[PDB]
C-alpha cells in the first residue's frame, strides 16, 4: 500500500483538536487532503508541494495542515464541530495527474457523548405466506436505537459472510426526526429458497459493528458504557 | 473559472439498457478529465481518463467516454447496464496546473427487469419471544415506488433491490414497522400507490 491514512474510524466530542495522518512510500512532491460529503463530491481542504509549501483549497476554514516530511501530510481539526463529520481522503499525485487515494477516514463529531448508544438488533423470521406463495423466504434484520449513525451490518450463514440475496438500506433513518440528536435505525433483508430456510440445521445471523466510545472516554451513567462493539441477532431454520 | 458539472444526484437505467452519465466542463483550454467510481464504504477507483491523446477513451469493464471540445463534454457510457454497475460516479477535471477538482457525483440505480411480478405485503415475526413484527412489501416491478410514512410513529424504508445469485433472481422490497401494537400490515403502505393485485394474506 503506497498511501496510508490513520485513523480509519473516529468519534469525537465537539471542541477537541483532532489529527489525521497521511503517509506515502513513493515520495511524490504533491499531497492533498479532501473531504467527501453526500451531494458535494470531494472538496479540497489543503494541499502541499514540498515540505513547508502549503496552499488552501475551497474549504480550509476550521482546519490546519503540516507537511512534516516528504512522506507525511497531517490534517488537524482545530476545534471540532459537528459539520466536520465527513469521510476524509488524502491523496498523492505524480507530475501528470496520476492520483493515488488513501482508503479514507470516517470521522463523526458529536456534541454530547452522553447520547452515544449501541444498537438493539432483532431478526424477523420469514412469513409462512411468503413461503407458500413464492417458495422463497426473506429474513429481515432491524438495528434500532443507535447513535451516532456510524455502523456496518452483515449477514452470516452457517458461520460465513454472505453477500448474495442481501439488501441493506443505504442510510439509517431517524427514529425522532424533530431532534438534532435523534437515534437511528437500519434494516436489511436476506432472501433464501424456502428449502434452505426450512432446514433446521441452517443458522442465520445479522451482525452490526457499532463505532462508539473508547476505553479512554469518561462514562458517568448507570447504563452500559456505549463502547465500539458488535451486536448480533440470530435465527435457526425451521420446518414449522 | 474552471468547473465540472454533473446534473442529477440520482439517476436510473433499466437493466440491460445503455448507460450514459453526463459530464460537462467550463475550462477555456481543454483540460484533462477523469471518471471515478465508488462503491459504498469504499474508496475511489479510476475508470478512465482523457489526457490529450485519443478522443475516444476506453476504460475498464466496457466503459468508454468521448471528449467533445465543441460541446465541452466527456459523457461516460457502457453498452448494457448490469446490477453490479450500481455505484456513485464522479467526473473530475485538472485545475490550475496543480490539482484535480471533482464533480458533485451521480449515483446510478439499476432497475431490475422483473418479468414475473408478484407484489405482496407479508408480516414477519421476531425470532425471539417478543410479539414484535415487521411488514415487508416485496416483489413489485419497476412501476411501483414506495412513499414515505405520513405518521411519525410508523417507519418505512426506501425500496431496496436484492440479487439472489443462487436462483439468478432479483426483487424489490421495502420494510415498515411501528412500536404501536395496533399497527397492521394491511395499512402499513397506505400512503404508497401499490399494485391493484397486491397479495394481502390472512
Amino acid at each position: 500500500a503506497d498511501v496510508t491514512q490513520t485513523p480509519r474510524n473516529r468519534i469525537t466530542k465537539t471542541g477537541k483538536r483532532i489529527m489525521l495522518e497521511c503517509s506515502q512510500t513513493k515520495g511524490h512532491d504533491r499531497m492533498y487532503w479532501y473531504r467527501q460529503d453526500p451531494g458535494l463530491g470531494l472538496r479540497l481542504i489543503y494541499y502541499s508541494f514540498d515540505v513547508k509549501d502549503i496552499n488552501k483549497g475551497e474549504i480550509s476554514d476550521g482546519y490546519s495542515v503540516s507537511r512534516q516530511a516528504q512522506a507525511k501530510f497531517s490534517l488537524s481539526l482545530e476545534s471540532a464541530i459537528p459539520n466536520q463529520t465527513a469521510l476524509y481522503f488524502c491523496a498523492t499525485s505524480d507530475e501528470s495527474y496520476g492520483y493515488t487515494f488513501g482508503s479514507g477516514t470516517r470521522l463523526t463529531v458529536v456534541e454530547d457523548l452522553n447520547k452515544v448508544s449501541p444498537p438493539e438488533v432483532a431478526v424477523f423470521e420469514p412469513s409462512e405466506a411468503e413461503i407458500s406463495h413464492t417458495q422463497k423466504a426473506t429474513l429481515v434484520c432491524l438495528a434500532t436505537g443507535f447513535y451516532p449513525d456510524h455502523v456496518e451490518l452483515s449477514w452470516w450463514v452457517n458461520g460465513k459472510e454472505v453477500h448474495s440475496g442481501v439488501c441493506t438500506d443505504p442510510q439509517p433513518l431517524k427514529e425522532q426526526p424533530a431532534l438534532n440528536d435523534s437515534r437511528y435505525s437500519l434494516s436489511s433483508r436476506l432472501r433464501v429458497s424456502a428449502t434452505f430456510w426450512q432446514n433446521p440445521r441452517n443458522h442465520f445471523r445479522c451482525q452490526v459493528q457499532f463505532y462508539g466510545l473508547s476505553e479512554n472516554d469518561e462514562w458517568t451513567q448507570d447504563r452500559a458504557k456505549p463502547v465500539t462493539q458488535i451486536v448480533s441477532a440470530e435465527a435457526w431454520g425451521r420446518a414449522d | 473559472a474552471q468547473s465540472v458539472t454533473q446534473l442529477g444526484s440520482h439517476v436510473s437505467v433499466s437493466e440491460g439498457a445503455l448507460v450514459l452519465l453526463r459530464c460537462n466542463y467550463s475550462s477555456s483550454v481543454p483540460p484533462y478529465l477523469f471518471w471515478y467510481v465508488q462503491y459504498p464504504n469504499q474508496g475511489l477507483q479510476l475508470l478512465l481518463k482523457y489526457t490529450s491523446a485519443a478522443t475516444l477513451v476506453k476504460g475498464i469493464n466496457g466503459f468508454e467516454a468521448e471528449f467533445k471540445k465543441s460541446e465541452t463534454s466527456f459523457h461516460l457510457t457502457k453498452p448494457s447496464a448490469h446490477m453490479s454497475d450500481a455505484a456513485e460516479y464522479f467526473c473530475a477535471v485538472s485545475e490550475q496546473d496543480d490539482k484535480i477538482i471533482f464533480g458533485k457525483g451521480t449515483r446510478l440505480h439499476i432497475l431490475p427487469n422483473i418479468q414475473n411480478p408478484d407484489p405482496a405485503v407479508y408480516q414477519l415475526r421476531d425470532s425471539k419471544s417478543s410479539d414484535k413484527s415487521v411488514c415487508l412489501f416485496t416483489d413489485f416491478d419497476s412501476q411501483t415506488n414506495v412513499s414515505q410514512s405520513k405518521d411519525s410513529d410508523v417507519y418505512i424504508t426506501d425500496k431496496c433491490v436484492l440479487d439472489m445469485r443462487s436462483m439468478d433472481f432479483k426483487s424489490n422490497s421495502a420494510v415498515a414497522w411501528s412500536n404501536k401494537s395496533d399497527f397492521a400490515c394491511a395499512n402499513a403502505f397506505n400512503n404508497s400507490i401499490i399494485p391493484e393485485d397486491t397479495f394481502f394474506p390472512s
